[PDB]
């Protein structure tokens, strides 16, 4: 057991995990904002000739344009890509520093309004060089399969639709209604078919695991964060009550078929409010109830508040 | 058989026995006059020993049979040589094989 | 055709291509392929390694070495050449190796090719070699990258590369450089993998020298944890404190005692922590430089600087049309600002051995070698036999059961396995073997492994056939071991993995065995050898550590009965004969050869085998004794429904039918037909099991009943077949195992209740009689002696005198 | 018959029904409740028909009648407008109380596993009966008239070439009438500029549009079967040696142009074949058929081209590849001179999608290198 009686090796190897666990995990290191900026730096590509605008598209604009054309090569089906997951993770963080911000003293709303243009700005850097359609691209592409890379597109998204800006919405509308395509909706209403709910028959194989001496949040309700991601990219399309779009994604009009998104959610309401009805009558007996079903009722109830907060956005406008 | 035809006078009176190494420069044809082996190109003698018959026997005989310092050119029959069995991309099934050999440097 | 200058380009670049692919290609890959890992010794070499130069030149700090050039002691095996021969003579057979070529007289040349190449670039024409510019510079860029990746290039030549490409930033404290030309995109993407090769070098030249930090920083640790304890355990004065101590620092894992002690870095947790502010301070210093390394802190003064600008002025100056160059030389930048990520993600491949093992080391890459090269080549019989023996050198070298750590960080798990799915996608059974015996022995070795291999259980599944799991090592046997004797994993089991592998037990029983109606058996419905392997599997799921997993056992009797052809023709419907039918069947069709014959399949065998693992199955899925108490209300309706489903009849009278006994005939021995088509008493130990677990023993009339119709007569027989002619008959050695497996351990049990026999006398002294033979046996286990002489002593514990 | 189906048979072009009211003027106007129409088959040209032996069949046209053909569209099995989407309705015959409904599901069928529901006619009928409508792209529509009108066409030019198959002509024609050699070369090339690959010119998403309509578009023809029929064309010409030889049994005006039919067969089957992984893989049977004929001397490049196009798509033809198919290929080199395809040819037969066939490498280098000619 003591440290001193193990071979040089074995420590060794266990200092490099100990050390990789605790110093460079937790060091913080900001690149994404300068990177962006540098890449979004056009150099001399409007003065060495100025015969046609952006003959040389702006770096960004080049790898946005690559991105968008890796969405739309015919395959079979979408396969992981590192490459774009970091890329996505870089711009997303760089969108995202004004709406994060990067009791309280008093700020002024003329305050808010200057960091309103920060985030319009850095919100404008990406989507007036084809984030905007890449992003479509991508879930039209991901043909309904949950990943990593969806996971990716949907931050990135919702990273630019924060604060619901009729400039992206309107780009999104016009790409939509242009290529009059059905695989965007149809990936959509898969993503939302394949959601979680709670689980007590896993609960109580983790219970019974956990309490033998063999804990992990995997056993009950997964992927809260994707279901998360999914109705807040939803609710942002729909942001600021633009009858457009809550009528678009009611009827597809010119498509040769159409989803009800509508409908799909309230499918999955009922799905989760029967969860919770069965948690309910399992824990009813119990006097009182064990962290981890405070825990799972939590999450799910967090859920459970999204998913009202789209619906409301979809009829809040009349 | 092998037939042995001297091109250059050698030392003489020099020809390993059974137990030595030897270097040679060695040019290897088809009957017809295709080449396939040369030492030349890879710069470098091939060294080989007499009695292990790491080399064919048609070969062997025809080193053994010379002396130093003598270029000869050897006839090897397919019966001495691989023959039938050949090499796969290099020599055909059925070809008597010519060799012109220089042996030197006996140790 | 390297050194001809008025040579078309298309045969020039051809030449080139030829000369790669037919001398450097196969090494070079496979140095490629090993190039992933980092696996450094624990040398004094090692220890040498420092993260920035000394100040050679006096007060300099913080001056980054030339990319490329240092001392690399991550192990990597050396290349084989063969000399090109034709006049030996021509003889599974060793893999040949690769031409020979001087390699030493290559490198050179190709250097000074490259170097008059930059020159005449430099000094403009009108008739470039080749045709082009493009002509003249990609095949030497590419052979160039090819040795440099080889490793050929000594440090003198990396230097003098280094200038080549640039000669303002790569000096050592006029000529134009490559990168200020301009070039088409071919040659800038020929330079982008050029500049790959170095930032690679960087990343390992990190990771060893974060190794040979560690080694430095363990002993000191080491040292500090011996004196403190030194200290603490003559600290018998306060012994409050010293128990506290104790219990803060020692007592406790390896792993948590580290983690603690390096959990430091705040300034509170530094008072928390007990090392000293030297050994802290040494922590603290190595990590800033390391920070400083990564670059965490217009001429360009590193290759960081010099790459994003390159990339950038590039994206500037053109609007670049190929997507493989777009690619490479955004997957280049990405490198240089998330420098330390890269650190963090290579981590997990780094790796440190003894300087001890460094030769078992090499030779275990080297095997490894050959398993990931054949993955690109269309399997056949030379490839198989390769792997088999290269599997073999795996299993029997040292490292593979001293570092299973190592092993996984390697994943010759995954590498192994897409061998197998590449196969079955049956030909090369030996082949399918090997990989299923090298899986089942890596599960083995440490439940790390077994967990890692549980991931892919459900895909083994869809892989699994009938054919498949009737080969000898089978993706089911594999999963069955990484499934065994894990509590965790048992639970953790999904639902639709039990409905996949109940399907293939409904579907094997609903038509003949391809195998053996090619071969010309009888056509009997159902492949009862097909079941054998489910129902194996099943009683591996619900069965660990002695005790049922309720929650596995109610799912798979739920489905059981949910579809009931699972339960073969008999057990099924109206039509479902009993047991007694079906055994009674069994035993004519086996007295009749012909029915049993087309004889190796024994398909007379093969019948109520699978009704004895069917059974045993059941009795694994019934519910527990204390929970059957408690009245737990699923668990009695559990214990009902199998109730329902098997009679206690049937299983007392396929108890009690017998089984052929050997005796000695005329030539001194007579037959022992075992295993062919034959009873065997390991079923009536599994009915045994089903009759403890379900249709307790609870009456005394009904125990002495059961004992002596079913038990009495197989002792008798044990005792008669105890003489040393008669022992030495292979089946005696079964009887007895049945018996102290199953027979004797209920007798144990139910010897309180024996108290109180009514004119039970004479049977009681004739099967105490038979017990105490038994005990007095011969060729037999200790164990097996030792539960016979328990048994005695626990049953006369209730007997009156 | 008609029965109920399953998989791509949606995608399929033959579940395809073409509706006629009985009117004339403003028929694909609108249509009425209970309005007698006729229902047509869009690849086969069928009518739907009711016949004493059998509930639902089709029927030639010269057979269709009111009294079979003609069928309404009811609701809730009512014996006293309709919407293309999102309604159900009932089916009547006219001037018959049957109403459309498929057989009791059939345990036998069940057996086979095969879904067909073999639909009889009966007044008694079922709770299914109501249908849903769905419309189809102007593309397939298109599509499967033209199929139809292939198939028919082709039809008639192999049974012209079976009349005289067998006889020789001599001196007078051959009793049938003459083969519609012009109708057979002008939808040659019509489907030959309807099979065409996009331009290379074409922005990536327009082209990568196209490549899927042309997919699609094969994949109908092939699985309606065009490709059996084109084959079967081309053996019923091969079966004559040379344009003399179809002369002396069809005629010279005829044999005029066997030549040019022959290498528009050979150029249509690559146009179907090319590109289309599925397409290429049905012809690991044919590897024979397509390498006995690289010797005829008629559409040499024709065939040479199908082979190309076979053998760089379908990974499962070269684990089929043999000595003697190897042997034939080098005769090409052999016999009709020094060509770069053929080289191309040897090169996708060693290896294909990062995978080397060792025995097809060491055939061709044992086979080729040694001779140093």
């Amino acid at each position: 057991t003591p440290l001193y009686n193990l071979p040089t090796h074995r420590a060794c190897n266990m200092f490099l995990e100990s050390y990789k666990a605790a110093w460079i995990l937790t060091e913080d290191h900001s690149f994404e904002d300068r990177m962006i900026d540098d890449l979004s730096k056009a150099g001399e590509q409007e003065e060495e000739e100025e015969e046609v605008e952006e003959k040389k598209p702006d770096p960004l604009h080049q790898l946005v344009l690559h991105f968008s054309r890796t969405a739309l090569t015919e395959k079979s089906k979408l396969d992981e890509d590192y490459l774009y997951m970091a890329y996505a993770d870089i711009m997303a963080k760089s969108c995202h520093l004004e709406e994060g911000g990067e009791e309280e003293v008093e700020v002024s709303f003329e305050e808010k309004e200057m960091e309103k243009q920060r985030l319009l700005y850095q919100q404008s850097r990406l989507h007036t060089r084809g984030a905007a359609e890449m992003v479509l691209q991508m879930i039209s592409a991901c043909k309904g399969e949950t990943g990593a890379m969806v996971s990716s597109t949907l931050k990135l998204g919702i990273s630019i639709l924060n604060g619901g800006n009729a400039e992206v919405q309107q780009k999104m509308l016009d790409y939509l209604k242009d290529k009059k395509e059905v695989g965007f909706f149809q990936s959509i209403q898969a993503l939302m078919q394949t959601c979680s709910v709670l689980d007590l028959n896993a609960f109580e194989r983790q219970n019974k695991a956990e309490g033998l001496g063999m804990q992990n949040g995997e056993k009950v309700m997964a992927d809260d964060e994707f279901t998360q991601d999914l109705f807040r990219f939803l609710q942002l399309l729909c942001e600021g009550h633009n009858n457009d779009f809550q009528n678009y994604l009611r009827t597809q009009t010119g498509n040769t078929t159409t989803i009800n998104i509508i409908i799909c959610t309230v499918d999955y309401l009922l799905r989760l409010q029967e969860s919770i009805s069965d948690f309910y009558w399992y824990y009813s007996g119990k006097d009182v109830i064990e962290e981890q079903g405070k825990r799972n009722f939590s999450k799910a109830m967090s859920v459970a508040k999204q998913v009202f907060n789209s619906l409301t956005e979809y009829i809040q406008g009349p | 058989g092998v037939e042995i035809e001297t091109i250059s006078p050698g030392d003489g009176r020099t020809f390993p026995k059974k137990g030595q190494t030897c270097v040679v420069h060695y040019t290897g044809m088809l009957q017809n006059g295709k080449k396939f082996d040369s030492s030349r190109d890879r710069n470098k003698p091939f060294k080989f020993r007499i009695g292990k018959q790491e080399v064919i026997k048609g070969f062997e005989e025809g080193a053994a049979q010379m002396s130093l310092g003598q270029r000869a050119k050897l006839t090897c029959t397919p019966d001495v040589a691989y023959g039938a069995t050949g090499h796969p991309g290099v020599i055909p099934p059925n070809a008597t094989l010519i060799f012109d050999v220089e042996l030197l440097n006996l140790e | 055709a390297l050194e001809d200058a008025h040579l078309p380009g298309p045969l020039r670049a051809g030449y080139y291509d030829l000369l790669i692919s037919i001398h450097l290609e196969s090494a070079c890959r496979s140095r490629r392929s090993m190039l992933s890992e980092y696996i450094v010794p624990l040398t004094p070499e090692t220890r040498a390694i420092t993260l920035f130069p000394p100040g050679r030149k006096g007060g300099n700090a913080r001056r980054h070495g030339l990319p490329g050039v240092g001392v690399t002691t991550s192990l990597r095996p050396p290349h084989h050449f063969s000399p090109p021969c034709f006049v030996a003579a021509l003889p599974e057979a060793p893999a040949r190796l690769s031409p020979a070529i001087p390699l030493e007289a290559l490198r050179d040349k190709a250097l000074r090719m490259l170097g008059e190449a930059v020159r005449d670039g430099g000094q403009h024409a009108r008739d470039p070699v080749g045709g082009s510019v493009e002509f003249q510079f990609v095949p030497v860029l590419k052979l160039v990258s090819t040795l440099l990746v080889m490793g050929i290039f000594g440090d003198e030549d990396v230097k003098q590369i280094l200038k080549m490409i640039e000669p303002e930033v790569f000096t050592e404290e006029l000529e134009e450089g490559l990168l200020q030309m301009k070039l088409p995109e071919s040659v800038k993407l020929q330079m982008c993998n050029l500049l790959e090769y170095f930032c690679d070098q960087e990343l390992q030249h990190r990771v060893e020298s974060l190794a040979a930090f560690a080694e430095r920083y363990v002993d000191k640790l080491q040292a500090n944890q011996r004196s403190r304890y030194a200290l603490l355990m003559r600290a018998f004065t306060m012994s409050a404190a010293e128990t506290a101590r104790r219990t803060r620092e020692f007592r406790s894992p390896p792993q948590e005692q580290i983690n603690m002690l390096l959990h430091f870095k705040d300034e509170a947790d530094e008072e928390d922590c007990p090392l000293p502010e030297d050994i802290r301070q040494d922590l603290q210093d190595f990590h800033q430089d390391l920070l400083a390394h990564c670059g965490i802190q217009k001429k360009p003064q590193s290759l960081q600087e010099l790459v994003s600008h390159m990339v950038v002025r590039w994206a500037q100056e053109d609007y670049v049309q190929s997507p493989e160059l777009v690619r490479a030389m955004f997957s280049l930048l990405h490198r240089q600002y998330d420098g330390l990520g890269e650190l963090l993600r290579a981590l997990p491949r780094a790796y440190t051995i003894s300087p001890s093992s460094v030769e078992d080391t090499m030779s275990l890459l080297e095997c490894l070698g050959q398993i990931r090269s054949l993955l690109i080549v269309q399997m056949g019989p030379q490839e198989e036999n390769l792997m088999i023996q290269s599997i073999g050198n795996i299993m029997n070298n040292k490292v593979f059961y001293q570092h299973p750590n190592l092993m996984r960080a390697l994943g010759m798990h995954e590498t192994v396995m897409e061998v197998m799915v590449n196969v079955l996608g049956i030909r090369f059974p030996k082949m399918v073997t090997s990989c299923c015996r090298f899986l089942c022995y890596f599960c083995r070795i440490s439940r790390q492994n077994q967990r890692s291999m549980f991931d892919h259980l459900s895909y083994l599944l869809e892989n699994s056939g009938i054919g498949l799991g009737m080969q000898g090592s089978t993706p089911l046997d594999v999963a069955a071991a990484s499934v065994i004797d894990n509590n965790e994993l048992a639970l953790a089991l999904q639902e639709q993995d039990l409905e996949k592998v109940v399907s293939y037990l409904a579907g094997c029983g609903l038509q003949s065995c391809p195998m053996l109606l090619a071969k010309g058996y009888p056509d009997i419905g159902w492949n009862p050898c097909g079941g054998e392997r489910y129902l194996d599997f099943l009683r591996f799921a619900v069965f660990v550590n002695g005790e049922s997993v309720e929650e596995n056992a109610n799912v798979v009797v739920r489905l059981l009965i949910r579809k009931p052809e699972c339960f073969g023709p008999a057990l099924r419907g109206e039509g479902g004969s009993g047991l007694l039918a079906a055994i009674e069947e069994a035993i004519r069709i086996s007295e009749d050869p012909a029915r049993d014959g087309p004889n190796r399949v024994h398909l007379g065998h093969a019948i109520m085998s699978f009704y004895a693992a069917l059974i045993d199955l059941l009795g694994r899925c019934a519910p527990e004794m204390h929970l059957i108490q408690a009245g737990k209300g699923e668990a009695l309706r559990i214990r009902a429904i199998l109730r329902s489903l098997v009679p206690l009849d049937d299983l007392v009278g396929i108890i009690s039918l017998p089984l052929q006994i050997p005796t000695l005939g005329k030539d001194g021995a007579l037959v022992q037909p075992k295993m062919s088509a034959s009873f065997v008493p390991d079923h009536k130990a599994s009915m045994v099991l089903f009759l403890d677990r379900v249709y307790g023993i609870e009456n005394q009339d009904f125990l002495l009943h059961v004992l002596d119709v079913g038990f009495l007569p197989d002792m008798r027989a044990a005792a008669s077949l105890d003489t040393a002619t008669f022992s030495t008959t292979e089946m005696a050695l079964a009887l007895n195992r049945y018996l102290c497996l199953a027979v004797l351990p209920l007798i144990t049990k139910c010897a309180p209740l024996f108290a109180g026999t009514e004119h039970r006398a004479i049977m009681v002294d004739s099967m105490l009689h038979t017990v105490y033979r038994l005990s007095r046996g011969r060729s037999l286990t200790k164990a097996q002696r030792d539960v016979i002489e328990d048994c005695l002593m626990a049953l006369c514990r209730y007997i009156r005198p | 018959l008609v029965y109920y189906e399953g998989g791509a048979v949606c995608t399929h072009a033959r579940s395809l029904w073409r509706l006629e009211p009985l009117r004339i003027s403003w028929s694909g106007s609108h249509l009425r409740w209970g309005q007698p129409l006729r229902i047509r088959h869009v690849t086969t040209g069928r009518y739907l028909a009711l016949t004493e032996d059998q509930g639902l069949v089709v029927v030639d046209a010269c057979k269709a009648h009111t009294k079979a053909t003609s069928f309404c569209f009811r609701v809730s099995k009512e014996k006293l407008e309709i919407k293309y989407g999102e309604s159900l309705c009932f089916v009547q015959h006219v001037a018959s109380g049957l109403w459309l409904t498929y057989a009791a599901p059939d345990p036998k069928a069940l057996r086979l596993g095969v879904l067909k529901k073999k639909a009889i006619l009966h007044q008694e009928g079922h709770m299914d009966d109501a249908l849903f409508l769905t419309r189809c792209q102007q593309e397939e529509s298109q599509a499967a008239r033209m199929i139809h009108s292939t198939a028919g066409l082709y039809n008639q030019f192999i049974k012209g070439l079976d009349s005289f198959s067998g006889k020789p002509r001599g001196s007078g024609p051959p009793a049938g009438p003459a083969l519609p050699i012009e109708a057979v070369i002008l939808s040659l090339q019509d489907l030959i500029g309807y099979f065409e690959p996009p331009s290379e010119e074409l922005q990536h998403e327009e082209k990568q549009s196209k490549l899927r309509s042309l997919r699609n578009r094969q994949s109908l023809f092939q699985e309606e079967g065009m490709l059996s029929l084109v084959l079967n064309c081309i053996d019923r010409l091969n079966v004559y040696t040379t344009a003399a030889h179809f002369a002396e049994y069809a005629g010279e005006e005829a044999a005029e142009s066997w030549k040019e039919i022959v290498n528009l067969l050979y150029e249509l089957l690559a146009s179907l074949i090319r590109g289309n992984r599925a397409n290429c893989a049905l012809f690991s049977t044919n590897l024979d058929w397509v390498v006995s004929k690289l010797d005829r001397l008629e559409a040499s490049s024709g065939i040479l081209e199908v082979l190309y196009c076979v053998l760089i798509e379908s990974p499962e033809v070269l684990n089929i590849i043999q000595e003697n198919h190897i042997k034939s290929i080098i005769s090409l080199l052999d016999k009709h001179g020094r060509n770069h395809k053929v080289l191309d040819v040897l090169c996708s037969l060693c290896v294909c999608n990062g995978v080397a066939v060792r025995s097809n490498q060491d055939l061709i280098t044992e086979n080729l290198l040694p001779g140093r000619e």
